[PDB]
DNA sequence: TGCCTGGAGACTAGGGAGTAATCCCCTTGGCGGTTAAAACGCGGGGGACAGCGCGTACGTGCGTTTAAGCGGTGCTAGAGCTGTCTACGACCAATTGAGCGGCCTCGGCACCGGGATTCTCG
DNA sequence: CGAGAATCCCGGTGCCGAGGCCGCTCAATTGGTCGTAGACAGCTCTAGCACCGCTTAAACGCACGTACGCGCTGTCCCCCGCGTTTTAACCGCCAAGGGGATTACTCCCTAGTCTCCAGGCA
């Protein structure tokens, strides 16, 4: 008895996404390829942000990923900064930036 | 031995753009929230609600002082003034 | 009068994180009023959600929903 | 000395003591006026922004629509729809508020005007009124009239195509002379959609002093003329060999 | 009470792209909030697209249109490519 | 004997008169056919052989004029805060930076 | 080059409606690029809605939906 | 008799109930919600039309135009806050000149 | 189908001897639709946070108090309360 | 005005919400001790602001040129509205394995202290 | 250029939170039936595109003058680095009890169905 995530080749679940689509007042009917497509998109976005977070963790000589590493990983990429331009991350800080006229 | 004015300021800019801790104390902020939440008398608060309010408040204030600094640099000055804050909150849409 | 508990070194440290090198002497009374207006708006929305939910305790999800209503979208508290 | 009387009298041409050889004129007249203008489509009304009181005059009383009005700064007189109504002071071309003038002889250059009493700066004196020409008639009447051997040419160009004649009919502003030290001048005021030419003062002119205005210099023929004032830097002649209009 | 999460799935994604890297609980909560927010955005845009054309079923075409409107640049191209690759393998 | 011109307006009076004249009226300030050609030219880059309505271009023109008027309304405040009257492109860039664009 | 069809007195007339007294010489070349970016974004979203709706004509409700997506609600063309 | 005659309103109630049951908002819809929402919409419509009628009488007109709607909305403290991100077609702007530009 | 005749019925009660153009009628149609969508969407959000399946007058009132300003929301709540009181009595 | 399509009037069943009880978790209040941080002067160098001089870029005005509107006609791609029907999603019965909760265990990382390097300024 | 305050590097200690493991529910899975939503086909007819002649209002280009943006200089106020004193924040511990949260029972409120008939849109 294989699942639908093993049949689609994904790591995110399909039945949970299908349950959240059917129990969220979005439409009357839900197609059979929509949670597979949406789980593929969410898995791609998760891997895309975790690659940059792991690169920041390797750059700062650490093993674990912290919200400062997530803040650097989001704000150092332009497309993620455009997608998440109205998001505040707790315990993430800011970017180092000093204007060229304030310093001699 | 004394430093020229501005070196300690740039040192503080570097160390507080490097650090990630909270800058406002917790009991004065909590007493401020519990004072101005008196809307509905005899309320009650969790710790994470005030912990979220403090994060949002400090993020809002840092995001306002960045545009205040941009207005002060555009006015060909270094000192920030309340008219820069008023210009930033006028252009921002508030 | 607990708005005077937001002291001058705290506003100065927030301005040092904001990148400000030199600070005048009139910024503080403006910053306290702006902080007071922002906190009054967010606490008004949170107390409205709490009064709708038939509860006496203001939780954190009410604050997250009150920030989502204004376009802030805080992560880390659920 | 002016003595405006409708009976024609025994003075030939100089008009210094008897003004009834020619005819006088009110607000000017047109010949080929058509309904193509900005009159009543976008300049329907240009109302000032004033919140007056108008119940306290002669005691703590500011005059209505002074030098803080939106219309006086932009050289526009108000309409009848003003919030001050019949107390607004912009409408000076319509209520005919003028200055005390007199025409006698001063110098052998010709006739002119001298101030009766004291008259402050930015004060209206007289309106330039005459007969409005058009495109074709100007270049025909100037060559029809140049062969009549006249000294004084009463031509003022309102715009690039409008030139007003004040020869057949003219008010008391036709006698005013030219000098290289001007104390009065000309301005372009817009009243009721139409453009009108006035005369304002610039300084504190004493009682019994000259009131002339500066010409924007122009020649039309081959000959040249010169001025007889000589204040401090009187050129007299024109600005060289120019030929513009 | 038993509550839904995404922590084991984020851990399975993290142990493929970085075989030696840990993650803290605060970062896992930020990732859960991110997944929930992007889910709500795509589902709301798809439910808005389903009502304009007077349809009743949300399918992968509406999901693809909601992704294409919402993601900027080459990220939308790669998301459409990954989703089409995952839907193509499911039918076979 | 020459025809003299009366005077010439000081710089600023005709400009403030045009400010009042175009703040009083409500009309389209841009020519319609160059705007339509511009919209069709930039819409050829996304799908070849399209077709447009008239209200679909009218709504674009209304939105574009409102956007540009709001941008100049913020940019004039930037130029006044810079203690000037002339409007610079650095004022436009400051307005688009503080606004979030 | 139909971006030159947006003439200089049209931009000057928009600045006179916006309350600008005196204009420099590069505002026109800045405004053309700003208008080009804004129109490219709105036309991209409108053509996306049109290609989703399986039509070939671009209606006005697609433009209204794209302007609502940008956050600029327009009353009148509904 | 209709429910708009029972409640004393002018906006309909059945159309609001149909749009609540049709637009996928929840599973069930109560009984006082379309009446309450129709009263709110009628109050807001009457306020907008009252201020538009005042702005239309202030300019010697007998027909309300989008410029009169623009002046009525932008000359009010709270309607400008409710409709701050809305562009009205053929509406224009408010006449104002900064005080550092006038001579 | 629209709200045009109802906008006429509201307009003839507050200003008797006046008219309205079709463009202003379309703007009022868009305004009514926008406020309907805002209040219905916020009342749909409020019913999900408490895990309820029914939108009620309390839900609509909570969506009114969150969305409208201070002096406007009080009169809106008062008018809606009077209208829902007259419906049962 | 035609009329027809959507709104009202009764009746019933089933599950959704309202009330009561009780557990126990988590919020509020209080007392002491340490010390880090806030408060208060104080001298001085740097920057904000005012005054002045100069050259140019942008305003207003006139004559010529150009293409935006304004109608009239014609052709056709494509929007829009019905008909068939077939394949796809809702719904239920039985079942099993994946994931949430609870419990140990050890190692990445935080604090502290010594030694050497790096920028600052008179 | 050399005192002198920050600052980086290296090691040692130890600790509490990330992670593996297990027991056990409840929700994903598979099979089968039925109804209906949309996919396809086809007909009508309607605005969208293309061209053409005329008029005239707006755009363009050149001339010229003067108000303003920019650079320089002087002054004096005021914010910053530093030192000393006072204060309350933070940690730690303790205890009372109020309300979130869950479960069980029961009433009543709205979806569904059928019939009837007038309100509003062309
Ligand atoms: C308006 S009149 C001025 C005086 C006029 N001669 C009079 O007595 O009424 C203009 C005519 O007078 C002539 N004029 C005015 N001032 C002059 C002067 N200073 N020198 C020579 N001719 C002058 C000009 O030739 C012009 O044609
Ligand atoms: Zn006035
Ligand atoms: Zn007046
Ligand atoms: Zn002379």
């Amino acid at each position: 008895a294989k699942t639908r995530s093993s049949r689609a080749g994904l790591q995110f679940p399909v039945g949970r996404v299908h349950r959240l689509l059917r129990k969220g007042n979005y439409s009357e009917r839900v197609g059979a390829g929509a949670p597979v497509y949406l789980a593929a998109v969410l898995e791609y976005l998760t891997a895309e942000i975790l690659e940059l977070a792991g690169n920041a963790a390797r750059d700062n000589k650490k093993t674990r990923i912290i919200p400062r590493h997530l803040q650097l990983a989001i704000r150092n990429d332009e497309e993620l900064n455009k997608l998440l331009g109205k998001v505040t991350i707790a315990q993430g800080g800011v970017l180092p930036n000093i204007q060229a006229v304030l310093l001699p | 031995h004394r430093y020229r004015p501005g070196t300690v300021a740039l040192r503080e800019i570097r160390r507080y753009q490097k650090s990630t801790e909270l800058l406002i104390r917790k009991l004065p902020f909590q007493r401020l929230v519990r004072e101005i939440a008196q809307f509905k008398t005899d309320l009650r608060f969790q710790s994470a609600a005030i912990g979220a309010l403090q994060e949002a408040s400090e993020a809002y204030l840092v995001g306002l002082f960045e545009d205040t600094n941009l207005c002060a640099i555009h006015a060909k000055r270094v000192t920030i003034m309340p008219k820069d804050i008023q210009l930033a909150r006028r252009i921002r849409g508030e | 009068d607990n708005i005077q508990g937001i002291t001058k070194p705290a506003i100065r440290r927030l301005a040092r994180r904001g990148g400000v090198k030199r600070i005048s002497g009139l910024i503080y009374e403006e910053t306290r009023g702006v902080l007071k207006v922002f906190l009054e708006n967010v606490i008004r929305d949170a107390v409205t959600y709490t009064e709708h939910a038939k509860r006496k305790t203001v939780t954190a999800m009410d604050v997250v929903y009150a920030l989502k209503r204004q376009g802030r979208t805080l992560y880390g508290f659920g | 000395d002016d003595f405006r009387d409708p009976q024609r009298w025994k003075e030939c041409a100089k008009q210094g003591k008897m003004p009834c050889y020619f005819d006088l004129i009110e607000e000017n007249v047109y010949l080929t006026e058509r309904k193509k203008n900005k009159s009543h489509r976008d300049i329907k009304r240009m109302q000032c922004e004033c919140t007056p009181l108008s119940k306290d005059e002669r005691a703590q009383g500011e005059i209505a629509c002074g030098e803080d009005c939106l219309n006086r700064l932009l050289m526009i007189e108000c309409s009848s729809r003003c919030p001050n109504g019949d107390y607004c002071s912009n409408r000076r071309f319509q209520r005919k508020q003028h200055a005390d003038v007199e025409v006698i002889l001063t110098e052998k250059k010709g006739w002119g005007l001298r101030a009766a009493k004291d008259l402050p700066s930015n004060t209206f004196v007289l309106e330039y009124c005459g007969e409005v020409l058009d495109h074709k008639e100007f270049k025909a009447r100037v060559k029809e009239y140049a062969r009549n051997k006249n000294i004084h040419y009463y031509f003022m160009a309102l715009k690039n195509d409008e030139i007003i004649d004040a020869t057949q009919k003219g008010n008391c502003s036709r006698f005013m002379n030219h000098s290289c030290e001007p104390n009065c001048e000309t301005q372009k005021w817009t009243v009721n959609g139409q453009l009108r030419v006035g005369f304002f003062t610039t300084k504190l002119v004493p009682s019994g002093s000259e009131l002339t205005f500066d010409y924007q210099f122009q020649r039309y023929g081959k000959e040249a003329q010169k001025c007889f004032c000589g204040s401090a830097n009187c050129r007299g002649y024109l600005g060289g060999e120019n030929r513009v209009s | 009470s038993r509550k839904e999460s995404y922590s084991i799935y984020v851990y399975k994604v993290l142990k493929q792209v970085h075989p030696d890297t840990g993650i803290s609980s605060k970062a896992m909560g930020i990732m859960n909030s991110f997944v929930n927010d992007i889910f709500e955005r795509i589902a709301g845009e798809a439910s808005r697209l389903a009502h304009y054309n007077k349809r009743s079923t949300i399918t992968s075409r509406e999901i693809q249109t909601a992704v294409r409107l919402l993601l900027p640049g080459e990220l939308a191209k790669h998301a459409v490519s990954e989703g089409t690759k995952a839907v193509t393998k499911y039918t076979s």
